[PDB]
C-alpha cells in the first residue's frame, strides 16, 4: 500500500528553535493529511487537519503546509511541551496510514557512551540459563548500535534491548542490551563481546570477557 | 480504495 | 466537549478473542458523516491504523488485519466495539479509539469536507498484553563489574508488569537507571536496573525489588565479586 515517510526520524533542538518536520507520500493524497503531537504516556493530539488548517485550541506556533506528496509541519518557536514525537496521517486512501514518527528531543553536546559488559551470575547459570548484559551509559544522540559477538560469531535474534527516556538533567540516554543463551551453549564458547557504534566514538568500542577465566 | 470523502 | 474512553481486558492469551469497547459522549453515531476509528501502538513503536466505522454504518479495515477484525456500533449506547480474533503476542499494544468529524453542514447541506481529514479527539488508550503467562515473581541476579564503575540487578522472568526497583532502600538515586522491561518470547518480562558510581565508592549497594502481583520482595546486595 501507500507509504508515508517522515523526515527526519529523530531531531534535536532547544527551546526557542524553529523546526520543521516533513512527510512524503508514495502517491498523492491531495490535502487529506493530519499532523499530531504525542507526549510520552499520552494519546496523540491533533495539531493540523486537512494539511494546513489549524485545529481549534492549538497554539499558533504550529503550522502546516503542502499538498499532493509532500507536507511539512513547522513549529516556529519550540516550547518545552514540544519535546515529543510527531506523526503525520494520510486520510485519502484506505487504510488511513500513519508515518513512522519523528522524535524531537533536547539538544546537548555529543557524548559517547560509557560501556560495560556483565557476565552471567553463577546463580543464574545453576538454573540453566545465561544472560549477558551490555550497558551503554549516558550517551547522546540517541542512536546507538550494539552488536554481540561470541568467539567472533556475529549474534542475531538472541538479544533484546531497551532505552531510558531522555534524562531531565543530563539530556543523555542509556541503553541496556541482554544476550540470552542456554547454559549449555554458553559453556561452548569463550569470548563474549559487546561491540558499540555511536556518533561520539571515533571508531567502535568493544568490551568483552573470556568465560570461566578466574 | 479511495477514502469516504475523496474526489 | 467530546470525550472517548476504551475498555476491555488488560491481559489476553494467544489464540483468544479480544473485544474492546469505545464508550463516548459529546456526539452521536447517528450524527451526519461522523466516524469512530481504532488505532494501536505497540510499546516503543509507531501508530498503526486498524479500522473505522461511520454513522451510515460503512465499515473499513486494515488489509493486513481484515480477517481478524470486526467493528460494530451500538448507537443507542454510544459505543463502538472492535473484536479481534486469534490474537498473538505481536498484538500487545496500547489500543486507542478516536472521533472523526463528518463534513460541515449549513442548513443541513454539506459545504466543507476539510474537517474530515484528521481523527480530532482521542481516548486515553487501553494497554493490552498478550501472553499465555500466569502470574509469576522475578528471579533477581547480580550484575557486577569518567572512571565510573557500574553494577546492577537483572530482574528476570516475571509477569505481569509492573515491578519496582530502588537502590539502598531509596537512598541511592544519583546514577541509577532502571530500564523499561522487555516482553521475552517466553511471555515473561525482564528488566535490568543499574547504577554508576565513582570507581572508589566500591559504600554498599543493594537493589530492592518488589513485584506486587506475585507478592515477591527481594533485596539483593551486589558487590565487586572475587570473594
Amino acid at each position: 500500500a501507500l507509504q508515508l515517510t517522515q523526515s527526519p526520524s529523530s531531531l534535536s533542538a532547544s527551546v526557542g528553535d524553529r523546526i520543521t518536520i516533513t512527510c512524503r507520500a508514495s502517491q498523492g493524497v491531495t490535502s487529506a493529511l493530519a499532523w499530531y503531537r504525542q507526549k510520552p504516556g499520552s494519546p496523540p493530539q491533533l495539531l493540523i487537519y486537512d494539511a494546513s488548517s489549524l485545529e481549534s485550541g492549538v497554539p499558533s506556533r504550529f503550522s502546516g503546509s503542502g499538498s499532493g506528496t509532500e507536507f511539512t509541519l513547522t513549529i516556529s518557536t519550540l516550547r518545552p511541551e514540544d519535546f515529543a514525537t510527531y506523526y503525520c496521517q494520510q486520510l485519502h486512501f484506505y487504510p488511513h496510514t500513519f508515518g513512522g514518527g519523528t522524535r524531537v528531543d533536547v539538544r546537548r553536546t555529543v557524548a559517547a557512551p560509557s560501556v560495560f559488559i556483565f557476565p552471567p551470575s553463577d546463580e543464574q547459570l545453576k538454573s540453566g540459563t545465561a544472560s549477558v548484559v551490555c550497558l551503554l551509559n549516558n550517551f547522546y544522540p540517541r542512536e546507538a548500535k550494539v552488536q554481540w559477538k561470541v568467539d567472533n560469531a556475529l549474534q542475531s535474534g538472541n538479544s533484546q534491548e531497551s532505552v531510558t527516556e531522555q534524562d531531565s538533567k543530563d539530556s543523555t540516554y542509556s541503553l541496556s542490551s541482554t544476550l540470552t543463551l542456554s547454559k549449555a551453549d554458553y559453556e561452548k564458547h569463550k569470548v563474549y563481546e559487546c561491540e558499540v557504534t555511536h556518533q561520539g566514538l571515533s571508531s567502535p568500542v568493544t568490551k568483552s570477557f573470556n568465560r570461566g577465566e578466574c | 480504495e479511495l477514502d469516504k470523502y475523496a474526489s | 466537549r467530546i470525550t472517548l474512553k476504551e475498555s476491555g481486558p488488560p491481559l489476553v492469551k494467544p489464540t483468544q478473542t479480544l473485544t474492546l469497547t469505545c464508550s463516548f459522549s459529546g456526539f452521536s453515531l447517528s450524527d451526519f458523516g461522523v466516524g469512530v476509528g481504532w488505532i494501536r501502538q505497540p510499546p516503543g513503536k509507531a501508530l498503526e491504523w486498524l479500522a473505522i466505522i461511520y454513522s451510515d454504518d460503512d465499515k473499513r479495515y486494515s488489509p493486513s488485519l481484515n480477517t481478524r477484525l470486526t467493528i460494530t456500533k451500538d448507537t443507542s449506547k454510544n459505543q463502538v466495539v472492535l473484536v479481534m480474533t486469534r490474537v498473538s503476542p505481536v498484538d500487545t499494544a496500547t489500543y486507542f479509539c478516536a472521533h472523526r468529524r463528518g463534513p460541515t453542514t449549513l442548513f443541513g447541506v454539506p459545504i466543507a469536507r476539510g474537517p474530515v481529514n484528521a481523527m480530532d479527539v482521542w481516548g486515553q488508550g487501553i494497554t493490552v498484553t498478550i501472553s499465555s503467562t500466569s502470574t509469576k515473581g522475578p528471579s533477581v541476579f547480580p550484575l557486577a563489574p569518567g572512571a565510573a564503575a557500574a553494577l546492577g540487578c537483572l530482574v528476570k522472568d516475571y509477569f505481569p508488569e509492573p515491578v519496582t526497583v530502588s537502590w539502598n532502600s531509596g537512598a541511592l538515586t544519583s546514577g541509577v537507571h532502571t530500564f523499561p522491561a522487555v516482553l521475552q518470547s517466553s511471555g515473561l518480562y525482564s528488566l535490568s536496573s543499574v547504577v554508576t558510581v565513582p570507581s572508589s565508592s566500591l559504600q554498599t549497594y543493594t537493589c530492592n525489588v518488589n513485584h506486587k502481583p506475585s507478592n515477591t520482595k527481594v533485596d539483593k546486595r551486589v558487590e565487586p565479586k572475587s570473594c
